[PDB]
């Protein structure tokens, strides 16, 4: 995942 | 004062238990230095297609006597394309027994994320805009700011110890540091953005060769792998033997042979002489089917995620605009001091  | 909070190693993410509302409804939420908003899964939320989003706690605003509606829409889109939406509110937030009142949060009723996210980055990175580019609600005090303002910690600062790749749990300490869990000295590095928790990465030594970089790198607890600009990632991939695969229309991922030699180390050089070394096991990610992802991936954005961060002890200081780093020392020994 890649959180903004 | 300091607040130690356990981090559960979930695999792709690290999460903690955080309670919300008058009735202290427990949520298990991702600890994310790469975003700045705390949102929770409403008990009436709709999960995205294929997503189990109600298994990590949910929040029922109507059962909390202290919940206040702010009358504003919430929308966020994360770097991997996942989204959440809902509305803004305020309620009591409780972290390992310590409660802050009137904390602004988002009550999310639709999401493609598996669980809520506790964003702990700078207030200037809050998702308070819409697709028109207009700000729809103002910037506000997020959790770390509120912990400081209500006297729970002295300084808006937290230490991150993800722990080893095999560990079940790590620790985040709000307002403190564990001096037992690194070797050498913590080296303070200046944060290079007013919005993102980036520090300057001078170079990467991979398979013994140096590759010059000299741009900011986001130290993101909420990213699984490591991301570099496409050209730089391609140079590293040529050295590593990674293969760029088109996995969807507009997504490309590096794969690597699952039997690749991982005996070596990859070295990251930062300002003021600081160095973090990562064992090369961190760059072979098992997919469970005889294929493996490489631990480095292409993006316009540079991100050092969990496969890097496991190997550093980090003291993020959002008041000082520094992140202090040292080579991690994995130990249950503890020597905790407030910061």
């Amino acid at each position: 995942v890649v959180f903004a | 004062d300091s607040i130690s909070l356990s981090l559960i190693n979930e695999g792709p993410s690290y999460a903690s238990k955080v309670s919300v509302g008058s009735n202290k409804q427990q949520q298990t939420v991702i600890i994310d230095t790469g975003s700045s908003d705390f949102w929770v899964v409403d008990s009436n939320a709709q999960c995205g297609k294929g997503v189990d989003c109600k298994s990590s706690g949910t929040f029922t605003p109507s059962s909390s006597s202290s919940y206040k509606n702010l009358g504003a829409a919430f929308t966020i889109r994360y770097g991997d394309g996942s989204t959440s939406q809902g509305t803004w509110g305020k309620d009591t937030v409780t972290i390992n027994g310590v409660s802050i009142t009137g904390q602004q949060i988002a009550d999310v009723t639709q999401t493609s994320v598996d669980q809520g996210i506790l964003g702990i980055g700078y207030t200037s990175n809050e998702a308070v805009y819409d697709t028109s580019g207009r700000q729809t609600t103002p910037n506000y005090d997020n959790v770390p700011v509120t912990l400081k303002k209500q006297g729970k910690i002295r300084t808006n600062a937290y230490s991150l110890y993800l722990n080893s790749p095999s560990a079940e749990t790590g620790t985040i300490i709000f307002g403190g540091v564990d001096n037992a869990k690194y070797s050498g000295k913590l080296v303070a590095e200046q944060v290079t953005s007013s919005q993102a928790l980036t520090i300057s990465l001078a170079s990467v030594n991979l398979k013994g060769s140096s590759f010059s970089f000299g741009d900011g790198a986001l130290l993101d607890s909420g990213t699984t792998l490591t991301y570099f600009p496409s050209d730089f990632a391609a140079q590293l991939a040529d050295k590593a033997g990674a293969r760029l695969v088109q996995v969807a229309r507009d997504q490309y991922l590096y794969f690597i042979d699952c039997n690749t030699d991982t005996s070596g180390t990859t070295v990251f050089n930062f300002g003021n002489g600081a160095k973090i070394t990562v064992p090369n096991t961190e760059y072979v990610y098992q997919n469970g089917d005889g294929t493996c992802l490489w631990g480095i991936q292409p993006s316009d954005d540079t991100i050092l995620g969990d496969n890097f961060l496991r190997h550093a002890y980090l003291l993020y200081n959002l008041d000082a605009n520094t992140i202090s780093i040292a080579q991690v020392k994995y130990t249950t020994d503890s020597s905790i001091s407030a910061v």
